[PDB]
């Protein structure tokens, strides 16, 4: 129930890459028909679910690393391909695998490691 | 086959993109064999028929200049029938005229969603870059059988059970628009000038037809010519726009096989209202060939027609 930082004040800003992975969200955000799970923060009181922050400590959502690519706070990749991973891997420990939410973000993570693999 | 109680005026309507629109009611129509310049889409690469209608949505600060700038002038802009999607090299294409147009500034970002009509055919005869960078294209506007008509409509009826035209030119489009075929063959009967030719070669395509697979892995036979019905007044395949901004080529059947449907029903901008789509996928290749329509109200007695995208499918 708090949102991760989305943009800083007092850190560095490179201009390096970022642009091939802002092709890369466009690619996943609009494929877009899984992307409305995973879009905006995870909202537990709406969801019902009262246990699904206990199980996962970090939350990491797609608009995030979105904001956190606008405004440069990312001075490497790695730091935004971990924070996709991040991303689906919780999805994997809160639901089973006959899930449909699993069924989704594997053709999502399909997708991210194939864009990931054209990198300048 | 079975009664239908959904009203074929609302999908041609569009109301999912929106309702309050203004209208445009004026015509234009230039004359055979003269010279125009015309502006085209960047990005649209289907090809369109004369008399069909092409659901917009445009987010790109150049389209929406471009769109401003065609309403204070002539309301006509270009698409292109391109051999190649990849290539933009093109011969042959038919004219455009914005007869709707809404602008919405959503969360600051212009938005224009515009409907058009194809009114002309024609034949491009040089491109150039404009400095926008948005080509624009020299063409020239080229010129334009009951028996045959009994033949072909006595046939369309043997596949689903006065809602054609009865006009000669206007009848070769409609079948033209709304057969299974390949775009190439779509190419071959824009390039038919004369409307008696257009008709005999419809004929004879239409009486060999193949049925439909996936195209990434072409292993699964989807659907065959008998289970195409017609949803709309336009016809079983007509032209609806997701809210991304890409328009999608909708061809309504009432039964196909070797598909899994993955979710929950949903009514989210939904293009024929009063119905919910299930997405569904191959069950080899997983390339989500269209989405599975079921309705929420038991009034309506074509409960559940498959919709599938042209673009992912090709003829076995
Ligand atoms: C993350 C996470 N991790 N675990 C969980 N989640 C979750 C998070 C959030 C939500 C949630 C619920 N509600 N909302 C509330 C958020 C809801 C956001 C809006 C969703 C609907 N809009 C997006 C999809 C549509 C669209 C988009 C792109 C293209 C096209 C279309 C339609 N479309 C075509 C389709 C065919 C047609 O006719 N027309 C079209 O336009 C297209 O071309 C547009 C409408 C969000 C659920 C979950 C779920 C979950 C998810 C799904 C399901 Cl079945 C079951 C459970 N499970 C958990 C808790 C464990
Ligand atoms: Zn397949």
């Amino acid at each position: 129930d708090s949102q991760q930082h989305p943009a800083p004040e007092k850190s560095s800003k490179v201009s390096e890459q970022l642009k091939c992975c802002s092709g890369i969200l466009k690619e996943m955000f609009a494929h877009a028909a899984y992307a409305w799970p995973f879009y905006k923060p995870v909202d537990v009181e709406a969801l019902g679910l009262h246990d699904y922050c206990d199980i996962i400590k970090h939350p990491m959502d797609m608009s995030t690393i979105k904001s956190k690519l606008e405004a440069r706070e990312y001075r490497d990749a790695q730091e935004f391909g971990a924070d996709v991973r991040l991303m689906f891997s919780n999805c994997y420990k809160y639901n089973p695998p006959d899930h449909e939410v699993v069924a989704m973000a594997r053709k999502l993570q399909d997708v991210f490691e194939m864009r990931f693999a054209k990198m300048p | 086959p079975n009664i239908i109680n959904f009203d074929t005026s609302l999908p041609t309507s569009h109301t999912y993109l929106g309702a309050d629109m203004e209208e445009f009611h004026g015509r234009t129509l230039h004359d055979d064999d003269s010279i125009q310049v015309i502006p085209v889409l960047p990005q649209v690469m289907m090809i369109l028929v004369p008399g069909q209608t092409l659901p917009l949505q445009l987010f790109h600060p150049q389209e929406v200049s471009m769109v401003r700038n065609l309403i204070q002038n002539d309301r006509t802009f270009a698409v292109l029938a391109y051999s190649n999607v990849q290539e933009r090299e093109a011969e042959f294409g038919t004219t455009a005229e914005i007869y709707a147009y809404r602008e919405e500034q959503d969360f600051g970002i212009e938005i224009v969603k515009v409907k058009a009509i194809g009114r002309q055919r024609f034949k491009v005869l040089e491109l150039r870059t404009q400095s926008d960078g948005i080509q624009q294209a020299k063409v020239q506007i080229l010129p334009e059988a009951e028996t045959l008509m009994d033949r072909i409509k006595k046939q369309l009826r043997e596949w689903d059970e006065d809602s054609l035209p009865s006009n000669p030119i206007d009848f070769s489009y409609w079948v033209a628009a709304n057969l299974p075929i390949d775009d190439s063959l779509r190419i071959q009967l824009l390039k038919i000038d004369s409307a008696i030719q257009r008709l005999r070669c419809e004929l004879d395509i239409m009486n060999k037809c193949t049925s439909l697979c996936c195209k990434q892995c072409q292993e699964t036979e989807i659907t065959t010519k008998n289970e195409i019905f017609s949803l709309s007044r336009e016809g079983p395949m007509a032209a609806y726009v997701n809210p991304h901004g890409y328009v999608h080529e909708i061809l309504t059947v009432y039964k196909a096989c070797n598909l899994n449907l993955i979710g929950r029903p949903s009514t989210e901008h939904s293009w024929f209202p009063g119905y919910a789509w299930t997405v569904a996928q191959c069950k080899i290749c997983a390339s989500h060939i269209g989405w599975k329509f079921t309705a929420t109200k038991k009034d309506m007695s074509p409960q559940k027609f498959w919709g599938l995208t042209r673009s992912a499918l090709i003829p076995t």
